[PDB]
């Protein structure tokens, strides 16, 4: 690494160099910048319709909204600071935007304070096993806000009912509104409660004066699914400026590589995003926004 | 829906000779000034294609096998071709695909559709102030678990009847590649009396449907006319040709349009 | 070593790391108990949202199955035929010809 003369000595593995012209190395330009040009990322699904609704459905009949074929921005849900407490498993709300899944469901409900800890994958409890279970492959988040001043009433607000018993356990994100009487004994219950016969459907007794464990928290789980179909719900991505006539890194909608892009006379058809040469090697590109 | 027509009958599938129809772009890649070889589901040239048509007593809309991917080509005056149905049974037993062209939107759906005995689309009130618009809809009777739904932008398609020879050419390519469908299409004017238009063309993408359903049969959806038994059809003709994994030499010009093809 | 290392309800003398900021290097010994940051929020060196405590302890009980019982592992590392040997088994030397 002293001078080009010693590089010639090292190419030949010899302490002397003879008269002539010898090949010693190979020049190559390296990348300097990184460009990102994806299609439009508009058409956000208003997730606030489910979180900030005036009233939710009951827990046993938890409301389900479908989210598909739109861009899902979770950064607003964290940075807005309109909610009390959050919790996630594996990925944070800002990092979830980098994942593209098939479908997303906003599984909304309202439970007590001591029961929000039961909202976790592979968890057991009165809400996990009986009302709403999360899958073992859960990679979303759970979001909650204290609604003690709204979802409470003097003497018990029996608007939000819930399941307490069940003869078996539920599947992940399973919705079951059945009122089958839970039977612990052998005698038939005959459609009424009593000894070893308790209805599973019961009411929540929220009140402004209850302890923190029994206050109403408006909990909603962002359930995710990986079905046979391709992904449809991606996060937003900010594009950058387009560089021309410079060796840098490139990243378009579905084409990545390193090289130099210059203007030309090629004209793609209305459906073609990139081109290839005679040898089946990619030699052209298209900006997804500009023409 | 379940009411059958009065005049329709199933005749034997008479075949005819398709010279050079059945070539398309194998992918969404640009290539120009090259002779590219590609192996894909293509219709061989000088192969046999089926002879169907729609008049006031045949009205071909049977359910026929699919099994690979099929080429469609229609020569029209009254613009009768509306849509197509796929499925393993074309019934609510499983999920069936549908495409339709009601002259306003190209709607696609995948639900558990109930099979109609003789589905069609209606056109009514010709006597005065025709206006040539679709009125009634008898494709399916029910639906369930409609997971997917695609709809094109608004438009207005020319349903006006025409006299003389055939004038409109609509051609599709439908296939099944591990459940993924690549709907290609083209529309161009023609002037043609019988058999097939003497010319050359290549078909481009219209919609991409990654559904994930195995197909074995398909059905035609034709429109009818009347000034569900007293309906009569117009003037139109369409054919059926099964594809095969053959290799062509696609001749690409400077603008990337296919100008010639050689059947290996 | 279930009959030796197990305690009534657990032994904090054997601990393990559950979370790490980066990939460990082979034969690295890092005893740092710094908070793991899983999200974009700065943890500021305390627990919280996406800020979990990396160190965790073993649970020794008499009812644990073989999958959870503690096994005493030892790992021997060396170089083979790159320098004069210093740990050689009972291989008696012979005469030189």
């Amino acid at each position: 690494a002293l001078d080009p003369l010693s590089e010639t000595k090292c190419t030949l593995k010899s302490f002397t160099v003879e008269k002539g012209i010898y090949q010693t190395s190979n020049f190559r330009v390296q990348p300097t910048e990184s460009i990102v040009r994806f299609p439009n990322i508009t058409n956000l699904c208003p997730f606030g319709e489910v979180f900030n609704a005036t009233r939710f459905a009951s827990v046993y009949a938890w409301n389900r909204k479908r989210i598909s074929n739109c861009v899902a921005d979770y950064s607003v849900l964290y940075n807005s600071a309109s909610f009390s407490t959050f919790k996630c498993y594996g990925v944070s709300p800002t990092k979830l935007n980098d994942l593209c899944f098939t479908n997303v469901y906003a599984d909304s409900f309202v439970i007590r304070g001591d029961e929000v800890r039961q909202i976790a994958p592979g968890q057991t409890g009165k809400i996990a096993d009986y009302n709403y279970k999360l899958p073992d492959d859960f990679t979303g988040c759970v979001i909650a806000w204290n609604s003690n001043n709204l979802d409470s009433k003097v003497g018990g607000n029996y608007n939000y009912l819930y399941r307490l018993f069940r003869k078996s356990n539920l599947k992940p994100f399973e919705r079951d509104i059945s009122t089958e009487i839970y039977q612990a004994g052998s005698t038939p219950c005959n459609g009424v409660e009593g000894f070893n016969c308790y209805f599973p459907l019961q009411s929540y007794g929220f009140q402004p004066t209850n302890g923190v464990g029994y206050q109403p928290y408006r909990v909603v789980v962002l359930s995710f699914e990986l079905l046979h179909a391709p992904a449809t719900v991606c996060g937003p991505k900010k594009s950058t400026n387009l560089v021309k006539n410079k060796c840098v890194n490139f990243n378009f909608n579905g084409l990545t590589g390193t090289g130099v892009l210059t203007e030309s006379n090629k004209k793609f058809l209305p459906f073609q995003q990139f081109g290839r040469d005679i040898a089946d090697t990619t030699d052209a590109v298209r900006d997804p926004q500009t023409l | 829906q379940c009411v059958n027509l009065t005049t329709r009958t199933q005749l034997p599938p008479a075949y005819t000779n398709s010279f050079t129809r059945g070539v398309y772009y194998p992918d969404k890649v640009f290539r120009s000034s090259v002779l590219h070889s590609t192996q894909d589901l293509f219709l061989p040239f000088f192969s046999n294609v089926t002879w169907f048509h729609a008049i006031h007593k045949r009205f071909d809309n049977p359910v026929l096998p699919f099994n690979d991917g099929v080429y469609f080509a229609s020569t029209e005056k009254s613009n009768i071709i509306r849509g197509w149905i796929f499925g393993t049974t074309l019934d609510s037993k499983t999920q069936s695909l549908l495409i339709v062209n009601n002259a306003t939107n190209v709607v696609i759906k995948v639900c558990e559709f109930q099979f109609c005995n003789d589905p069609f689309l209606g056109v009514y009130y010709h006597k005065n102030n025709k206006s040539w618009m679709e009125s009634e809809f008898r494709v399916y009777s029910s639906a369930n678990n409609c997971t997917f739904e695609y709809v094109s932008q608004p438009f207005l398609m020319d349903l006006e009847g025409k006299q003389g020879n055939f004038k409109n050419l609509r051609e599709f390519v439908f296939k099944n590649i591990d459940g993924y469908f690549k709907i290609y299409s083209k529309h161009t004017p023609i002037n043609l009396v019988r058999d097939l238009p003497q010319g050359f063309s290549a078909l481009e993408p219209l919609v991409d449907l990654p559904i994930g359903i195995n197909i074995t049969r398909f059905q035609t959806l034709l429109a009818l006319h009347r000034s569900s038994s007293g309906w009569t059809a117009g003037a139109a003709a369409y054919y059926v040709g099964y594809l095969q994994p053959r290799t062509f030499l696609l001749k690409y010009n400077e603008n990337g349009t296919i100008t010639d093809a050689v059947d290996c």
